[PDB]
């Protein structure tokens, strides 16, 4: 779940508060819709798509699903005791976090006008 | 209380 996604971000990207990613580009945080403003927005776009596919698994809710993971000594791991849904979600978030750690950060792309550039 | 993605 997001609390866990939060904690994931905090362990792969220490130097940056997770908030920095809760309202960025067209896909990070807010809804979505439109061409990703950049790579960091692309990471999120791919993260939004991942959730939508997961939503296909019945009774699977990307935001509230509590999965099993762990982050130690710079390693983010999705555990084996997860059902199909939790596993999927975990991996979505996991891929995203790792994606975040490798993408640049443009401050101009933080909290841009969604309505005029993407709703 | 609120979201990333």
């Amino acid at each position: 779940n997001l609390y866990q996604f939060k904690n994931m971000i905090q362990c792969t990207v220490p130097s940056r508060s997770w908030a920095d990613f809760a309202d960025y580009g067209c896909y990070c945080g807010k809804g979505g819709s439109g061409t990703p403003v950049d790579d960091l927005d692309r990471c999120c776009q791919t993260h939004d798509n991942c959730y939508n596919e997961a939503e296909n698994i019945s009774g699977c809710r990307p935001y509230f699903k509590t999965y099993s993971y762990e982050c130690t000594q710079g390693t983010l791991t999705c555990k084996g005791d997860n059902n199909a849904c939790a596993a999927s979600v975990c991996d979505c978030d996991r891929l995203a976090a790792i994606c975040f750690a490798g993408a640049p950060y443009n401050d101009d792309n933080y909290n841009i006008d969604l309505k005029a550039r993407c709703n | 209380l609120a979201i990333y993605s």
